[PDB]
């Protein structure tokens, strides 16, 4: 079970990885849908994995005992870090490629972050991104303009 | 011009000098640029600005209301956006507002169904209540399937009172009712009084006498000050 | 093949007709007084529209219907039509549901008129949690808490259509130093069980509690003060009384349940003695007629269970006597047959009536029908035969 929870960072890192090649091919340097098909498995890939590390986590008696805290402070480190790293892409193929559905797919990471999951928009402010986070939303808009 | 334009950054960061006039645009009741106005307003740190623009938002027919799910889903992310309010603009406030809202309109469909029914009840005086011989014109035309007549609604709603909502007002009167006056205050709960030692002299046992008097003690009534017991 | 909480409440309202498990999170609802073996199944989830408060678990249980015509039997071939009105208890809050076949599953704002409220007294020294729910309309819902405060609550007003309306606690919370259930009528209640149906809209209700107090109440729907017909402790009469024909019941004594016989006066307390002699626990039915006429006791009988003798306590609840009351015709109601429930053996049984001293007080017919592990009891219900 310890072995289900600690991948869930890293396999989204691993897709993170083949999406950071693919941004080197965007701009129509590849033909478009192979790079959105990409993108696809790499955006659910992230979201899903922090899905799964919280329900694994919620009835595995681990927040049914005080012991969640180390679990928790896990939580904050995953959230966040996948959840920016998702967010700052989609930002990049909105100005590339040029279309709009990337400015919704950036927005509507935004809805994740205020989900209660162990009360994500919380930490974002705790650590002070919560506005970082909020203004680069806004400036994938105007990239249309 | 700009908030039209999706010109954004534009407004903020490259003409800082008229900013004070800019604080006078947030206090618009909405700046124009519909529906998408009031998201970049949220996501500026520029909040002020889109509590007022979502009051109009919640009026429109076509904004909420397009349908169940969709309906269903904007009350959610009016929500969702109340939570991410930071400390740019206190809106703290509306943000409780805004949450305590579901469950106002809950409140008010509660009592509203009770009333249809029937809910209702006989006025105390005489044998019938007269204010029924209203109330019962008012479910009937409503009753029928027929345009909503907002009046109706209204009126229905507060004129007979439920009997599991008589504890709010002795609770609200012991906390706030000083402000209110004294003597306001101590003639409600006079009334009240009226009632319940109208009961216990008409029979030979009493106990309802402490009831009411030990009962603002569990949420301490008398220590709010100037809180009469039933006398 | 539902979800399954750990915690599992459930009733059978033989009064309406319907069947109730419940979770936690959403209640499971059928006619189980349906003619085909095969039932739907009516799925209720939980609202967040609805208001909550302390630490209460939700007990759910059916009432009778409110905007579907009335059920006073058990009725209906398979129509879910007829499935009554609803209440679950949150926090301090209880919460009627009128409809619940209306519910959409992409709107919850039709489900906002469907709900009615009630703030039920706050303020206890010793805790709050719904712990049995007993249907015993017509009056309405008596419910027990775990320290020992007991609530009745009407679900009619005086008009006759549905209102909460909070009657009277049986029970009160003694504040009265140190003590808030130890030394008090409230502890924890063991048996809610229904009592007869005398009509007049009156329903017996028969309260036994841990420590051995017999509390009968005489509760009609409406009443600011319901009137206590029986209030006896007992525990020391059944002790004293199985020295006459049992030498090896000295010492262990647990009342375990109490329910009504054929006769209302009348009551069958299940007990336990435990022989030091051999570690065999003798179940022995006790036939004890109470006088409301004087509020006075008398123990009728005392027969030991000769051939059983198995220490057999039950997996989910406590031991628990059964004797359905009659409903429906059957010849000759002299002789009591009683049922003993357990999970893993069925004693059936009939006691004395006799008062022989040719054939003692025991020894009569004795007959087992053995079960398996397998038998977790969730709830109850009884009428007819």
């Amino acid at each position: 079970e310890e072995i289900t929870q600690y991948e869930h960072l890293i396999k989204g890192i691993r897709e993170y990885e083949e999406w950071q090649k693919s941004v080197s091919l965007l701009s129509s340097e590849s033909n478009i849908p192979t790079l959105i098909e990409k993108l696809q498995g790499f955006s659910k890939d992230t979201f899903e994995l922090i899905k799964t590390f919280l329900v694994d986590l919620t009835s595995s008696n681990f927040a049914d005992s005080a012991d969640y805290e180390i679990l928790y402070e896990i939580r904050a480190l995953y959230t966040p870090f996948l959840l920016m790293e998702l967010h700052k892409k989609l930002v990049e193929a909105a100005k590339l490629l040029k279309i709009p559905k990337f400015i919704s797919e950036a927005l509507a990471f935004t809805s994740l972050v205020a989900n209660e999951n162990d009360k994500i928009y919380l930490l974002f402010q705790s650590s002070g991104k919560l506005k970082e986070y909020l203004d680069l939303v806004a400036r994938t808009a105007t990239l249309s303009n | 011009y700009l908030i039209k334009h999706k010109k954004l950054n534009d407004l903020i960061f490259r003409f800082p000098q008229q900013h004070d006039v800019l604080i006078q645009f947030f206090q618009e009741s909405a700046p124009k640029y519909g529906h998408v106005a009031w998201i970049q307003q949220i996501l500026d740190g520029s909040y002020a600005d889109a509590m007022n623009t979502l009051k109009n938002i919640t009026v429109d027919d076509s904004k909420k209301g397009e349908s169940l799910s969709e309906c269903e889903l904007h009350l959610n992310v009016a929500k969702l956006s109340s939570l991410l309010v930071e400390k740019d603009n206190l809106d703290i406030n509306t943000l409780r507002k805004i949450q305590y809202n579901l469950d106002t309109i809950d409140a008010e469909k509660n009592i509203s169904n009770k009333l249809k029914k029937g809910e209702v009840q006989i006025c105390k005086r005489f044998k019938n209540g007269s204010i029924r011989e209203v109330f019962n014109i008012l479910v009937e035309e409503l009753k029928s399937t027929t345009v909503v007549n907002l009046s109706d609604l209204v009126e229905l709603y507060s004129m007979l009172d439920d009997e599991e909502s008589l504890f709010i007002p002795l609770r609200l009167l012991s906390v706030d009712g000083n402000l209110l006056n004294f003597e306001v205050k101590k003639f409600l709960n006079a009334l009240v009084w009226r009632r319940i030692v109208l009961l216990n002299a008409s029979n030979e046992g009493d106990k309802l006498l402490q009831h009411i008097v030990k009962r603002v003690f569990d949420e301490e009534l008398p220590k709010n000050n100037d809180f009469p017991l039933p006398s | 093949g539902f979800s399954n909480d750990d915690e599992l409440n459930g009733y059978i309202d033989m009064q309406i007709g319907y069947g109730l498990v419940n979770d936690h999170k959403k209640v499971y609802i059928w006619n189980i007084h349906s003619t085909q073996k095969d039932t739907p199944y009516i799925t209720v989830p939980f609202r967040s529209d609805d208001n909550d408060e302390i630490a209460v678990a939700p007990r759910c249980i059916l009432t009778f219907p409110a905007t579907m015509d009335e059920s006073p039997l058990a009725l209906n071939p398979n129509d879910q039509d007829e499935t009554g009105g609803l209440i679950i208890i949150k926090g301090s809050k209880a919460i009627y549901y009128e409809d619940i076949n209306s519910i959409n599953n992409l709107n919850f704002k039709l489900s906002e008129k469907f709900s009615h409220e009630l703030e039920l007294p706050i303020n206890s020294s010793g805790g709050e949690k719904c712990d049995l729910m007993l249907n015993c309309e017509p009056a309405g819902i008596v419910l027990s808490t775990n320290m020992g405060r007991i609530f009745f609550i009407t679900i009619r007003n005086s008009m006759g259509k549905p209102q909460l309306k909070l009657g009277k606690l049986l029970n009160k919370p003694f504040k009265l130093g140190i003590w808030s259930k130890i030394f008090n009528t409230n502890s924890s209640v063991v048996s809610l069980r229904n009592g007869p149906i005398l009509g007049k809209g009156t329903r017996l209700v028969y309260i036994t509690t841990n420590k051995g107090i017999f509390q009968t109440w005489q509760l009609s729907a409406t009443n600011s003060h319901p009137t206590k017909l029986i209030d006896v402790n007992i525990y020391e009469a059944i002790l004293e009384s199985l020295q006459d024909l049992y030498p090896f019941a000295h010492g262990t004594l647990k009342i375990w349940d109490s329910h009504p016989l054929q006769d209302e006066s009348s009551q069958l307390f299940l007990s336990s003695i435990y022989d030091s002699s051999c570690n065999e626990t003798y179940y022995i039915l006790s036939t004890i007629i109470f006088d409301s006429s004087s509020n006075s006791f008398t123990i009728f009988s005392t027969y030991r269970l000769n051939t059983f003798m198995e220490s057999i306590t039950d997996t989910k609840f406590k031991p628990k006597i059964f004797i359905p009351q009659m409903e429906n015709a059957n010849d000759t109601n002299e002789v009591t047959s009683i049922l003993v429930m357990f999970p893993n053996a069925v004693v059936i049984t009939q006691v004395n009536s006799k008062l022989d001293s040719s054939y003692s007080m025991r020894r009569k017919w004795e007959d087992i029908v053995s079960l398996r592990n397998d038998i977790d009891i969730i709830g109850s219900g009884y009428d007819s035969k």
